[PDB]
């Protein structure tokens, strides 16, 4: 019988993954970009869960608003990651780090 | 007239354009390609599809013809020049027959000149069906090639009753032309004359009008009167840009003053023109 | 929920079945047809001539600007789906409001085009 | 039935999760992200959300192709050969454990039920319900996200613009303006006459 | 038998019929699309096309896809080889998989769902990855720049897409499929279908179709005169053969919906003809028609062009076609005549 | 029978969707083109062009093979799945035509690629080519298999 | 004279074209300049697609014959190559950008000190001229890892092979009347077998010819 704490633990899952994905990567900005991308899902599966398991729309009403931030959080992201590659030639993690102290 | 380095308007240099250009995309672009005319490779070097440079390998189709032509008398030299730009073969055997003709100091009857216009300009709208349709396909209309290659079709059959072959006729000779027409072939062509403009109102009407067909062609390789003379441009690619070029009215040859025809000229010198 | 096992059951049925389909199609030449793999077959095609490099290098994309712009339009199209669906209940607020949203829109429409973002780089 | 539908989905979403931050090829990474979010949306059919549901696999399906546009645009020149991995997995492992302790012992407040501010109907379809509420009790979060998207419109144009100047370029209305009764015209040239 | 079509067990072989009469159409349709298509061009190319296998040619669909079976199937030494077998899969399997929601009369739908619309937008947009990693996988430079342009095709049609199709929402009241055309049905047969209220859509849903099924004149993504062959260069046997089916199959789609969205489905355009599946079908084949009268007339665009048209022409139109709609719709001008919603 | 018949099959299956690499290399190139024209159009009998070799199953060497351009023409053809079949039109391509005597000329196509069919003429006529591509459906029919 | 712009296209269209995809070498030779090592008389015609005629008998080969020649030897940035008759030491130039270093073994004095002082002032170290016997090799220095004969021969002596490690790669021009091909060599066992590996033509090096004499 599949209950609330079923998709809860899906999302934790895909929450923990998308934040591993963040702090372990070191070869390509993009593929954080799709760490963000999956820990956004993750926060969407908690409001649908909530929400449908309430009987409330909230939690759908929120899931998108969460979409829009993440599609200008996509394109800004993707903005500032053009202008470091031409300023750098690379879209390496290791390579953002001229400033540091 | 060097564009590998990008500029833009913006005054920005990448830090990768400052790198010397050793990993470039490089692309064959031919032999076996449907725009390369099967013998073409043409090396494209590609930045975001913008073409920066282009180098052109040929030899793909030399044989060696001018060699061969050392050791072989000037009446069987004859059907090499069908053989070099075959679309039209006639009016390539027309350079020789004048050359010999003039070393020689003969003149050629009168029935004989008549003729040789008449097949010359039978060749003229060969190549110019060919010309114009393959290049409406080269820009992906499917249809222009099939209604023009069967107005060909009938005029490779003028050739065949004049000489016994659709393309290399061997028919221009040092001294004439080989064999009288027969009546019932000149009675042919004057009924072909009559229908073909049809055809070419038809080609207009699909394309001369067209958004698309204009999106491709307006404004694309613009030349002007001073890149004609860079790089030795004749015929139409000198009439499009608006000179008023054509040898057989600078420099007539055979009967070509008695005739009634004019130059059509460009004013803007690009494909559309 | 019977909504769910009337409708979307067949869908998720009808996925495996045109999965099926087209599975089947690619093996009936794999067991088939005679395979016969050489060096020179099966090297990357270049019109005749060996290809200079790979598919594996950078390239300069013209219309990356344009695709950054197409993700966010694509989020403003999608709050019209919910309000077209609802059309008839629509209240006053809740019309011209979506009208204040989409002239919003075509403020950010207005500033790409002049700007110059929509011509490629 | 619904044990065998969530765990499809469940299972795929997280492994292909996984494949995306592990796996070295980024293009590959495009394609799990892509399953991540069909599965997803698998899940929230099944709880009934399905207008997100639809509206994500629409809105993810274009936003993952451009990220493929910018793997293939910034692709390293070490394509063929593509840590504190440890340390990283054990505090992935103990943040992912008090995480499913918090959840075994979930319970809403009491007071849930009578707090809600958009109780589902069940006579009414999804998509219905959402645009009852979308658009009047949550009019200023929409005009919100208007303005959040138009800055992203802003910035990105702002950041990135730029257009090569050495490059040959056609204004398409002047292309289809292009008379051809004023571009061609026909010479009357005399014979043995040059230019 | 009424205790056997009650269970379990005769639900779910009423799946598995129903999925095979899909099948079976769209498949079946695809022996005669194909015969048709190369037909209509030869007619207006004054040739004959396809007449010697079979009577009149009829048969000829039947021996290429014989002759796929049992051809070779080249992989390239550099290409992808998961993602090369994935993209023709994709290809061929998402649009066939968008027939489920199609209906084609009354209650003659596998799946009748309040989204239909958006179901539509998600299978077909995903479809599109066939391409784009068909072209990437196979790791040549020819399939590499057509993998490019069918993101870039994307990224044009799509942009407007949603808006050119939100007038018929607004005048229905709902996305489900069944609905829109039901709010068709009327006194004054083919004059109650939404192509009279929403003329300018048509056009531009019919165009976009065209982008978005890699027709001419926007077929890019092959563009053989400047790609080879494009995403498909590589490719070869069966394999070719499903990218093949997939871009039929995805233009019959689009035959459907516009027939769906403004000609009534399955509506008959007199009254005194009956309703059925025979409309549906006849106006389905009437688009592809169109389609095949199309790849005969126009030349290819620049890709770049086709991005002109989708921001700076559609974009616009269809964004201000909505807003026109909802004031017409919300006023009730002409009573109702864009209000079609209870 | 079932095994002959399955042949047949597949030789009636492989001669009626017969597709043609696009690739044409001199003035055989232009009967060829007059061929797939209105006046016999050849598509009529499944015989469609196809760009990208594999895609191909029947390759027309119309032209003549000059030294510098027959690596090029083994490697389309070595990229051809099987089956593949290889007609040579015209004299240059059958055995070197009026430039067989060339330094560099390839004095037959046959040098380089197996021929089924050699088409005579330089040019054949578009007529004379469609003959040759229906004997070449003779043969297959005659000894085709589920190889070739 | 823009030799950079020569240089730049002939590595375009004389050796990116001719299946030269060792970008190792295609960065050397952008880099080299051919005009420095040619005689002072051939520094004009330095980029052109020929052999230079260098001494009597010897030449330096043409551009699209060399970068095949490096292409195939696929030299590692570990390894020690012998450059048989470097002329003025262009090849061994190139060869110096990959390899560790490059024994050249030249033959004239003459051309075996111009080598010297033109591979200097490029600043190129590890080079190593070593004035002798084309045929003998530099045995002192053996074993190689890759040998590169710059002339053509009719045979390679076995002292000149046996300075070739185990493994190693030998690339030689063989000439059979008006015919030259290129070769690739691997030394398996103790024996050199010999591959096909392209067409290309330079004249006979002196002290390679073939042992001819009567025959009935
Ligand atoms: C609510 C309604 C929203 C609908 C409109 C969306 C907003 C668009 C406005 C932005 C246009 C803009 O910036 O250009 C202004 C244009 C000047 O633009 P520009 O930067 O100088 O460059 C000219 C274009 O590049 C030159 O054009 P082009 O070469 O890019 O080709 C596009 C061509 C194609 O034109 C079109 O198709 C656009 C037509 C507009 C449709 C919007 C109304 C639709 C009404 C519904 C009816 C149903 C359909 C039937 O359009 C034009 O010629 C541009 C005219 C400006 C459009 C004004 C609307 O003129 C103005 O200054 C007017 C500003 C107000
Ligand atoms: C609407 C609903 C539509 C449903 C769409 C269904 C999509 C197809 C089924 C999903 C795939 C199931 C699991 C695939 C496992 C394949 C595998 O072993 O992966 C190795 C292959 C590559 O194997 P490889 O050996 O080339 O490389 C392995 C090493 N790495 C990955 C580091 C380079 O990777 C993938 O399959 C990546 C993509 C998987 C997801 C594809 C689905 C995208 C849908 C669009
Ligand atoms: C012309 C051919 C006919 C055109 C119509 C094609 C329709 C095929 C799709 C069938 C749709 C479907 O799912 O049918 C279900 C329907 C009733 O099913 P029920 O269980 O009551 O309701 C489902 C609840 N969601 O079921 C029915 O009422 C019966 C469905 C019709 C079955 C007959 C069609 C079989 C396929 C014919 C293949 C040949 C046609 C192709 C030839 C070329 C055409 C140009
Ligand atoms: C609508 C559905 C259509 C289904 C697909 C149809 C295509 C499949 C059948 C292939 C066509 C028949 C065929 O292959 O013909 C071969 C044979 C010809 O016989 P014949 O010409 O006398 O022998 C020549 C020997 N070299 O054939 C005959 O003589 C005909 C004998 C009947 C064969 C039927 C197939 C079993
Ligand atoms: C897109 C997402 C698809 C979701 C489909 C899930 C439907 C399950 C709903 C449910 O609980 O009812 C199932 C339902 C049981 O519902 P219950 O009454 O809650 O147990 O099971 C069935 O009736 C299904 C029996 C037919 C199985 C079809 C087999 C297909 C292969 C042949
Ligand atoms: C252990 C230390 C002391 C604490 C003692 C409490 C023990 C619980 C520790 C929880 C940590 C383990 C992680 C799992 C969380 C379990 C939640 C639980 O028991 O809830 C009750 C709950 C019972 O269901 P209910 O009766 O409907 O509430 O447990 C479950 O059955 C939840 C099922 C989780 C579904 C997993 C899906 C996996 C997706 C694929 C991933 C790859
Ligand atoms: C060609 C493909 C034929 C596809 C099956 C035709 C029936 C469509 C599905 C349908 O009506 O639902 C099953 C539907 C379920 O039972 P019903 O509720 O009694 O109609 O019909 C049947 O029982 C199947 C009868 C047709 C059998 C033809 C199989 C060959
Ligand atoms: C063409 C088939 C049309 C059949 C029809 O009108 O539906 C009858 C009927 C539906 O009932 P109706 O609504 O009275 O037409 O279809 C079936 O239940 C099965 C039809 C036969 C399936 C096998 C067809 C093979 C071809
Ligand atoms: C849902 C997913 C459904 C399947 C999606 C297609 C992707 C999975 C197939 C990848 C196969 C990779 C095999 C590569 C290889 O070297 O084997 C060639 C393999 C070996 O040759 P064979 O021994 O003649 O099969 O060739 C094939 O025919 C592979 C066909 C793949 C069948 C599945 C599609
Ligand atoms: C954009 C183009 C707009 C074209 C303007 C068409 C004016 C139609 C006005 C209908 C007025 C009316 O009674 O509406 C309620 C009326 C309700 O009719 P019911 O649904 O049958 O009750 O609207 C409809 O849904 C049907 C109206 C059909 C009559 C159209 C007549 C057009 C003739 C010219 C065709 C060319
Ligand atoms: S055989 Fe004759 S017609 Fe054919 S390519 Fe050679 S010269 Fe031209
Ligand atoms: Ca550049």
């Amino acid at each position: 019988m599949i209950g609330l704490t079923h998709y809860l633990v899906v999302g934790a899952i895909l929450f923990v993954t998308g934040i591993f994905g963040i702090f372990v990567n070191r070869k390509n900005v993009i593929v954080i970009l799709m760490s963000i991308e999956l820990m956004l899902l993750a926060v969407n599966i908690n409001f649908v869960a909530f929400s449908t398991h309430l009987g409330d729309l909230a939690g759908q009403v929120f899931t998108m608003f969460v979409l829009t931030v993440a599609a200008a959080e996509a394109a800004i992201g993707l903005a500032i990651l053009v202008v470091f590659f031409r300023n750098r030639g690379t879209i390496a993690v290791e390579d953002v780090n001229v400033m540091k102290g | 007239g060097d564009i590998r380095k990008n500029s833009y308007d913006d005054g920005s240099m990448d830090a990768l354009t400052g790198e010397q250009s050793i990993r470039n995309f490089n692309i064959n672009f031919g032999p076996q390609h449907p725009a390369a005319h099967g013998v073409l490779r043409m090396v494209l070097e590609l930045d975001g599809e913008i073409v920066e440079r282009a180098d052109p390998h040929i030899g793909l189709l030399h044989r060696g013809t001018e060699k061969l032509m050392e050791s072989r008398t000037y009446l069987q030299n004859l059907p090499y020049l069908d053989r070099l730009d075959y679309v039209a073969p006639m009016n390539q055997e027309h350079a020789w027959c004048l050359a010999i003709e003039r070393l020689t100091g003969t003149v050629i009857p009168r029935r004989a000149s008549l003729i040789r216009v008449l097949y010359s300009e039978i060749g003229r709208i060969l190549n110019h069906l060919m010309g114009v349709t393959t290049g409406a396909m080269d820009v992906g209309a499917l249809t222009p090639p099939l209604w023009g290659f069967e107005a060909r079709e009938e005029l490779m059959i003028f050739y065949e009753r004049a000489c016994g072959a659709r393309l290399h006729a061997a028919y221009f000779r040092p001294g004439g032309v080989h064999q009288d027409l027969p009546p019932d072939l000149l009675d042919d062509i004057e009924e072909w004359c009559e229908r073909f403009p049809k055809l070419v109102d038809d080609l207009d009407t699909l394309l001369t009008e067209n958004r698309i067909f204009k999106q491709r062609l307006v404004d694309i390789g613009i030349v002007t009167e001073a890149d004609a003379l860079d790089w030795g441009y004749t015929g139409v690619m000198v009439r499009g840009s608006g000179l008023a070029w054509d040898l057989r009215r600078s420099q007539p040859y055979e009967c070509y003053d008695e005739f009634d025809f004019q130059i059509p000229v460009g004013r803007n010198g690009d494909c559309y023109d | 929920m019977e909504y769910l096992l009337q409708e979307y059951l067949p869908i998720l049925v009808f996925l495996g079945m045109a999965s099926a389909l087209a599975i089947v199609l690619i093996l009936a030449a794999a067991v088939i047809a005679v395979r016969n793999p050489d060096p020179e077959k099966v090297s990357a095609y270049e019109c005749g001539f060996n290809a200079f490099d790979d598919a594996r290098m950078k390239f300069d994309v013209r219309f990356y600007l344009v695709s950054i712009l197409f993700i966010i339009f694509d989020l403003e199209v999608a709050f019209l789906f919910p309000w077209a669906v609802s059309f008839a209940s629509l209240s006053d607020v809740a019309f011209w409001g979506m009208m204040v949203f989409l002239a919003v829109l075509t403020v950010g429409f207005a500033y790409e085009w002049k700007k110059g973002a929509l011509e490629w780089a | 039935m619904m044990t065998f539908a969530f765990y499809l989905f469940a299972i795929s979403a997280c492994v292909a999760g996984f494949m995306v931050v592990i796996g070295r090829n980024p293009v590959h990474s495009v394609l799990w992200l892509i399953l991540a979010f069909l599965s997803a949306a698998g899940l929230f059919v099944l709880q009934g959300a399905e207008f997100v549901a639809m509206l994500l696999v629409v809105v993810y399906v274009g936003a993952v192709a451009v990220l493929f546009l910018f793997v293939v645009m910034m692709l390293d020149v070490d394509f063929a050969e593509l840590r504190y991995l440890p340390l990283a997995l054990v505090i992935g492992v103990v943040l992912l454990a008090q995480l499913g302790i918090a959840f075994s012992g979930w319970t809403p407040s009491d007071q849930a039920e009578s707090l809600r501010a958009a109780p589902v109907d069940a006579a009414v379809e999804n998509t219905l319900g959402l645009g009852l509420v979308l658009y009047d009790r949550y009019v200023l979060m929409f005009q919100l996200a208007g303005l959040v998207l138009l800055v992203a419109m802003i910035g990105a144009i702002v950041l990135t613009m730029r257009h090569r100047k050495d490059v040959k370029r056609q204004n398409v209305l002047e292309q289809m303006w292009r008379d051809p009764a004023k571009t061609m015209e026909l010479k009357d040239v005399k014979p043995g006459q040059g230019l | 038998m009424a205790e056997f079509w009650a269970s379990p067990y005769g639900f779910a072989l009423s799946m598995l019929l129903q999925g095979l009469a899909v099948i079976a159409f769209v498949m079946g349709s695809l022996i005669f699309m194909v015969y048709g298509d190369r037909k209509i061009w030869a007619a207006v190319q004054m040739r004959r096309g396809p007449n010697v296998v079979g009577p009149w040619g009829l048969l000829q669909t039947f021996a290429d896809a014989l002759k796929y079976i049992v051809k070779e199937i080249v992989i390239p030494a550099g290409a992808d080889k998961f993602v090369y077998f994935l993209a023709p899969f994709l290809s061929m399997m998402l649009a066939l998989f968008a027939f489920v929601v199609i209906p084609f009369d009354e209650g003659w739908v596998m799946a009748n769902i309040n989204v239909g619309i958006l179901f539509i937008f998600a299978a077909s947009s995903l479809e599109v990855y066939g391409v784009i990693m068909g072209g990437w996988a196979s790791n040549s430079k020819y399939p590499f720049l057509a993998s490019l342009r069918s993101a870039a095709q994307m990224i044009s049609y799509e942009v407007s897409l949603g808006l050119i199709i939100i007038g018929i929402i607004i005048s229905t009241g709902s996305m489900n499929l069944t609905a829109i055309v039901e709010a068709q049905r009327g006194d004054y047969g083919l004059l109650n279908w939404y192509w009279l209220p929403h003329l300018p859509m048509v056009v531009l849903f019919f165009v976009s179709a065209l982008a978005e099924c890699n027709r001419p004149p926007f077929d890019l993504v092959e563009a053989e005169s400047e790609l080879v062959a494009g995403f498909m260069t590589e490719y070869s046997s069966t394999p070719y053969l499903l990218f093949m089916a997939g871009e039929y199959i995805a233009m019959y789609l689009m035959c459907a919906l516009l027939s769906l969205l403004f000609f009534g489905g399955w509506l008959s355009p007199v009254p005194f003809i009956a309703d059925g599946w025979w409309w549906m079908v006849i106006k389905m084949w009437f688009w592809f028609y169109m389609f095949a009268m199309v790849k005969a007339i126009v030349p290819r665009y620049r890709y770049d062009q086709l991005m002109r048209i989708g921001w700076k022409v559609f974009l616009p139109l269809s964004l201000g076609w909505v807003v026109l709609v909802a004031i017409l719709a919300r006023y009730e001008i002409l009573g109702g005549f864009w209000a079609r919603f209870a | 029978f079932l095994l002959t018949t399955t042949e047949d099959i597949i030789n009636w299956a492989r001669n009626g969707s017969l597709h043609w690499m696009t690739f044409g290399l001199a003035c055989c190139a232009v009967e060829m083109m007059q061929t797939s024209m209105p006046r016999y159009d050849l598509e009529r009998f499944g015989t469609a062009p196809r760009a990208s070799p594999r895609q191909s199953d029947l390759m027309i060497v119309a032209g003549t093979l000059t030294n510098k351009m027959a690596p090029a023409l083994r490697k389309v053809y070595d990229q051809m799945p099987e089956p593949r079949y290889v007609i040579s039109m015209g004299s240059c391509a059958n055995g070197g035509g009026y430039y067989h005597y060339s330094y560099s000329v390839v004095r037959g196509c046959d040098r380089i690629v197996p021929v089924d069919i050699y088409v005579p003429g330089c040019p054949p006529t578009a007529e004379a080519l469609l003959y040759g591509i229906l004997q070449l459906q003779r043969r297959i029919r005659r000894t085709g298999t589920l190889v070739r | 004279t823009d030799f950079a712009q020569r240089r730049t296209m002939m590595v375009d269209t004389q050796v990116r074209p001719n299946e030269v995809t060792s970008y190792p070498v295609i960065e050397a030779m952008l880099n080299v300049p051919r005009e420095q090592f040619v005689p002072e008389s051939r520094r004009d015609v330095a980029y052109v697609g020929n052999n230079i005629d260098l001494a009597p008998g010897r030449v330096l080969l043409e551009p699209r014959t060399l970068g095949k020649m490096m292409d195939i030897l696929n030299l590692q940035n570990g390894d020690l190559v012998l450059d048989v008759g470097c002329g003025y030491g262009y090849s061994a130039a190139v060869m110096a950008r990959i390899a560790e270093a490059v024994v050249a073994v030249e033959e004239d004095a003459a051309m075996a000190a111009e080598a010297e002082g033109r591979l200097a002032a490029q600043d190129v170290f590890n080079v190593a001229v070593v004035q002798g016997a084309l045929a003998e090799g530099c045995p002192g220095q053996a074993p190689y890892d890759a040998i590169l004969i710059e002339g053509a021969v009719e045979q390679v002596p076995e002292a000149l092979t046996e300075q070739l490690r185990e493994g190693g790669r030998i690339v030689a021009l063989f000439r059979e009347g008006n015919l030259g091909i290129v070769r690739l060599g691997h030394k398996l066992d103790g024996r050199v077998n010999w591959r096909f590996a392209f067409n290309a033509v330079a004249p006979l090096l002196p002290g390679f010819a073939r042992p001819r004499g009567f025959v009935l």
